[PDB]
């Protein structure tokens, strides 16, 4: 028969993993900028 | 839309809590080292509430760093208020309470339909059961009934829907196909299938004849073969149940 | 049928009935293996004075002995043909009558004919139904308890960073305490935190910051009320229809009550051989018995009668009944096969029918409806299902008690 | 020693429904000499080696259709599609990233 | 005008408009009207995105057992190819004579 | 104001208005947020039903 | 859902000469997996989704 609809989703890590690259990419992207920022100053 | 909460969960949210957590609030700040204008409680309750609804009202935060704890702890639930609230308003808030207009046979606009509004326009199929048995009973509710007698169930079930016929009288199990078999599902019998005078059918045999006894044997046996439910799957199912 | 010790006098207590007519009560003489004379008042009683009444004759009523309905049992161990309970009283001679919720049956019309059936009904499944059950951390439940500490650790060293590339950043500023109320007030969206990041790359981390507690409070708050309240998805069973009942489990318990018309019912079926196995080993002696099983949860379904089961669910409202009807063969009043009262019988039924007086036994009996019925409306979050919010608000103000003190003593210690 | 037993199941309501329609009486009896059927050393066992040796006249079962019996063995239409299919446990969910 | 802003910008969530009422009377109106704007945006909110796509649901058929199947309608037509075994097969049936 | 600024409070009312955004001066403008608050009100409605 | 499940095979007359060796070849490109090597170029193509 048709599966019924599994409620009750605990919503682990696993699930949730791709928005914690969106903000490790941000993390990392800023301190580039960061790095960027100072070179531009300096030169 | 008062709906997706109880009342008296409704109150203390924002009869107890919020009034408890403003003054814990204004409390914090009065006490803070670093506690513009000066905090009152006017500002606590008009901060807490405008946090309830989103953040969208203007608002004066506090100074203190365990004010503003207070307030994140009250912001966290605030954004579970809303969570809960919403997740259900769209669904209580289209809920009808379709009204019948009539209870049964018993009701005073079937049994004195003249001194009333506008009358009841009722009527059924003469020569029949029905009609018998609300001879005996309903004798002035039959003699008004005379007026609107029908000529069929078909030639009945279309005056319902243009209007000249308010409601019609007839058979339960007719009646039930016709409300089953039928086109945008807007015809219903009254009481959710009330059934008065409950009778049944039966193949009326001869008086004092000797295949009475296994007639019924025969009929009875196809109940509990299951054989009956079969039938009315066939025949007696329709768009509408 | 309703059976009730008689007072200390012998005679039946004087009730009366919400209209303010008394209740008609008959002395029975059932047993408790001792015969005692115990009271007896409903529906079949109620229709046995006006049966009485009309066709003038007197009575005696008597509980069944043996407890059960009545089934055909032609036990092998004496090889013979014996009916158990109502059914065998009355071939027997020990009856006149039956007037009780007797189905009529095509084993029973064989050797006992009936009457005109007074009540039209069928088989249904009768449940424990769903309680909602509530916890005091049913908010914690949406996230599982490892990423709620790392949405958590993620928001001081996101605060940590904003900081750090706010102070050495080449370029009023974003102090660290400032840094930790903008990337907590973003987090759950309170106004405190008024320092928007300076420095390019502050404000890039601070604004993907906002769109990852947008996506983080999103995925919270989509289900949230569904943990509160919880339920168990659909209902337990749906009629004879689903693969769950069709065959046995070990885990879902369903049966009967023994020797009825429901047993016979099952026997016969041709399809319903692994349901009659299962029923068999649970099944009940006695209806109230299996009605007070499935009230504490020993008991997943009952099949019975249409007519006795939706009665229970207006009373005890944690029990519903769900599933379409079957074998849809009412009760008549039982007689032998002679029966010089089998005319006059089924015409002051069918006349009582007509006459509405069986409309009225219904509604003085039948028709309760103490509790609320179903609807489709959702569920309302009640007080048991927010208490674990309440402690929490509650509990941010008893912190805020014990930390208002170390706030004071910082400054006087810095 | 012939004991006697109940046989019933899905080819068994088939033979049934055949033996009214075609009206012929049967008596099914249970193999003991292997199952199914398997040409060992020339010779055919099981279910399909007892029609073989005019044992009996049809074995109803769970019987396959294939090239080496059908050659020993007169097979009539599929009541019932079949094959060879693979049978694992589940394998464990991953949610993709950019969900 | 700062009396506009506050109504629109309560309606729309946005940060337009930070001039709150001052008055007794006017807070009052003022923090009822964000329930109203909230409950106005929830309700909008609460099933935009089927209004987005707009599918129709109930259309797909469950099989040969579909109600809408058992009976004929000019509204569904349904059919098959003269001439063929589908054709036989419906009409050596007993059930479905419609 | 700036354009490091409107683009700031652009995104900030795409992610509800957590964030301090700062607000533009004049009718046009702020009916132009405006605007785009209510796209980010539709905005927040379609990601979320389904997320 | 799937209902009358009879599938396609060769019609021939009562006579047929060709009636076993017809089945058998039938048959044996099943087993061989000759049919799953014909069903894959000319029924299992899946265009999209
Ligand atoms: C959608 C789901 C929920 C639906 C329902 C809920 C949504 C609707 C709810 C709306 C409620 C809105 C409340 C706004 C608070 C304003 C406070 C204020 O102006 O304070 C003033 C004073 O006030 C006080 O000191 C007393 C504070 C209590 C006022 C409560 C009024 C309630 C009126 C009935 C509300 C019910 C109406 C709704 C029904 C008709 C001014 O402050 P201040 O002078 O800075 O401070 C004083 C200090 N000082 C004296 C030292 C100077
Ligand atoms: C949208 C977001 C905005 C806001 C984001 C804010 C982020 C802040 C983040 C904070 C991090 C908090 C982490 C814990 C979260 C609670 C869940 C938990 O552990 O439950 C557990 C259930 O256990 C129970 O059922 C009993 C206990 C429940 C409450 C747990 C106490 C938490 C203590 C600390 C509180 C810290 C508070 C701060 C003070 C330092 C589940 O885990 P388990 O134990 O393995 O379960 C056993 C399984 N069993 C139950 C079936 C047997
Ligand atoms: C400050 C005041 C409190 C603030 C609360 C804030 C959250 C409010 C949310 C409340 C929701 C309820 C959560 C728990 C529910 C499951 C557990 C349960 O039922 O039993 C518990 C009840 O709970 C408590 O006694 C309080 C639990 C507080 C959880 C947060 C503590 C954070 C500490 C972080 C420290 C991290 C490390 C810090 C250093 C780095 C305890 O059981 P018991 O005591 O055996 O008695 C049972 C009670 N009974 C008999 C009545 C049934
Ligand atoms: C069942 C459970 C339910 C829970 C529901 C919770 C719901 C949400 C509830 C509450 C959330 C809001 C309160 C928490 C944050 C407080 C700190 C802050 O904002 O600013 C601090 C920054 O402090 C610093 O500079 C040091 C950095 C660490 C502080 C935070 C530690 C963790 C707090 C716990 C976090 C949770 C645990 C996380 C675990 C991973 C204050 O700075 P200060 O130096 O004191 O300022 C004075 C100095 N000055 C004058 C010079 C400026
Ligand atoms: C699921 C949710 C949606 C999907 C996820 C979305 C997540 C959110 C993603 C991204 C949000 C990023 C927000 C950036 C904030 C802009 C303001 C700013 O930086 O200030 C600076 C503006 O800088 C400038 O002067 C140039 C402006 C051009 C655009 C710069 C930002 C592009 C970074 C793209 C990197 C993308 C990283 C994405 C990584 C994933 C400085 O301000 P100022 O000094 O006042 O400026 C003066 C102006 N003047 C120079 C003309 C005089
Ligand atoms: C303390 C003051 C500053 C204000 O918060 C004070 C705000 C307060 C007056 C409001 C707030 C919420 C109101 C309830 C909302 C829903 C319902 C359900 C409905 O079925 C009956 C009415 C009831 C219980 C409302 C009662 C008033 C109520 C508690
Ligand atoms: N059904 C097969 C045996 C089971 C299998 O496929 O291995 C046969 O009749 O030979």
């Amino acid at each position: 028969n048709e599966k019924n609809e599994v409620m009750s989703s605990q919503l682990d890590i696993d699930n949730m993993a791709g928005v914690f690259y969106m903000l490790g990419a941000a993390m990392a992207l800023s301190l580039i900028t960061f790095i960027s920022e100072h070179l531009f100053y300096w030169q | 839309f008062l709906e997706p909460f109880s009342a008296d969960v409704w109150v203390m949210m924002f009869v107890m809590l919020l009034i408890v957590s403003a003054v814990a609030v204004f409390v914090f700040e009065y006490f803070s080292p670093v506690g513009g204008p000066s905090f009152t409680i006017g500002k606590a309750i008009w901060l807490l509430w405008g946090l309830v609804f989103n953040n969208s009202v203007p608002v004066q935060n506090p100074k203190g760093t365990t004010s503003k704890i207070m307030v994140s702890v009250w912001a966290f639930f605030a954004v579970i208020f809303l969570a809960s609230y919403t997740a259900n308003l769209a669904a209580f808030m289209i809920q009808e309470e379709y009204v019948d207009q009539v209870s049964g046979l018993s009701d005073k606009k079937f049994q004195r339909p003249n001194d009333f509004s506008p009358p009841f326009r009722f009527g059924t199929v003469p020569n029949g059961s029905t009609e018998r048995n609300i001879r005996n009973n309903y004798a002035e509710m039959h003699a008004y009934m005379g007026k609107f007698n029908q000529r069929g169930v078909d030639d009945a079930l279309l005056s319902l829907k243009t209007g000249k016929l308010d409601a019609f009288i007839y058979d339960a199990a007719v009646l039930n196909y016709m409300a089953g078999r039928d086109e945008g599902c807007k015809l219903v019998t009254i009481g959710s299938g009330k059934v008065f005078a409950s009778t049944g059918y039966g193949i009326a045999i001869q008086k004092d004849s000797g295949w009475k006894r296994q007639v019924d044997l025969a009929i009875l046996q196809l109940f509990g073969d299951g054989e009956m439910e079969e039938l009315e799957a066939l025949w007696l199912t329709g768009i509408c149940h | 049928v309703y059976v009730k010790p008689t007072l200390s006098d012998g005679t039946c207590k004087e009730e009366f009935t919400v209209n303010g007519d008394p209740v008609k009560k008959v002395i029975c003489t059932g047993p408790n293996r001792h015969t005692v004379p115990q009271c007896c008042y409903g529906f079949c009683i109620d229709l046995l004075i006006k049966l009485a009444r009309t066709m003038n004759f007197t009575y005696e009523v008597h509980l069944v002995a043996d407890g059960k309905f009545g089934t055909q049992e032609r036990v092998n161990n004496s090889n013979k043909k014996e009916w158990n309970g109502m059914m065998g009283e009355l071939l027997s001679g020990q009856a006149d009558m039956i007037v009780a919720p007797l189905t009529i049956n095509n084993e029973r019309a064989q050797y006992i004919e009936f009457s005109k059936p007074f009540k039209y009904q069928g088989l249904t499944i009768l449940v424990k139904k769903e309680i909602p059950r509530s916890t005091l951390d049913s908010f914690m439940q949406p996230f599982q308890s490892t990423l709620w500490l790392l949405v958590g650790l993620s928001v001081h060293v996101v605060a940590v960073m904003l900081y750090l590339l706010d102070r050495f950043s080449p370029f009023d500023a974003l102090t660290l305490s400032s840094a930790m109320w903008f990337s907590w007030g973003v987090l759950l969206n309170s106004g405190i935190g008024e320092g928007a990041p300076r420095s390019f790359s502050a404000r890039i981390l601070g604004m993907v910051w906002a769109g990852f507690a947008m996506i983080i409070v999103a995925s919270y708050t989509a289900n949230l009320a569904a943990f509160l309240v919880l339920d168990r998805p659909e209902e337990r069973i749906t009629g004879i229809n689903d693969p769950r009942l069709r065959n046995p489990s070990d885990k879902f318990i369903y049966a009967t009550v023994k020797q009825s018309s429901v047993d016979i019912y099952f026997r016969r079926q041709v399809e319903l051989s692994t349901m009659y196995r299962h029923m068999e080993k649970h099944n009940y002696e006695s209806a109230a018995e299996a009605i007070q099983a499935v009230r504490d949860n020993k008991l997943h379904a009952f099949i019975w009668d249409s007519a006795v089961l939706e009665f229970e669910a207006s009373q005890k409202c944690d029990l519903v009944t769900t599933g379409e009807l079957f074998f849809r063969s009412g009760f008549g009043i039982g007689m032998r096969k002679d029966s010089p009262w089998k005319q006059n019988v089924s015409l002051s039924i069918l006349k009582s029918h007509e006459n509405g007086f069986m409309e009225d036994l219904d509604k003085t009996w039948v028709r309760y409806q103490e509790c609320d019925s179903r609807s489709n409306a959702p569920a309302t979050l009640t007080f048991e299902n927010m208490a674990g919010v309440f402690m929490l608000v509650a509990g941010g103000i008893v912190a805020g008690i014990f930390l208002i003190f170390i706030e004071i003593a910082y400054k006087r210690h810095k | 020693g012939y004991i006697k037993k109940c046989c019933k199941g899905f080819c068994i309501d088939i033979l049934k429904k055949i033996s009214k329609s075609v009206k012929f009486t049967y008596d099914l009896y249970l193999v003991t000499n292997g199952k199914h059927g398997k040409k060992i050393n020339g010779t055919w066992n099981g279910m399909i080696g007892e029609v073989v040796m005019k044992r009996a006249y049809m074995a109803v079962g769970s019987l396959t259709i294939n090239e080496e019996r059908s050659e020993v063995v007169d097979f009539s239409v599929p009541f019932i599609e079949t094959g060879i299919s693979v049978m694992v446990s589940r394998s464990n969910g991953t949610v993709s990233p950019s969900a």
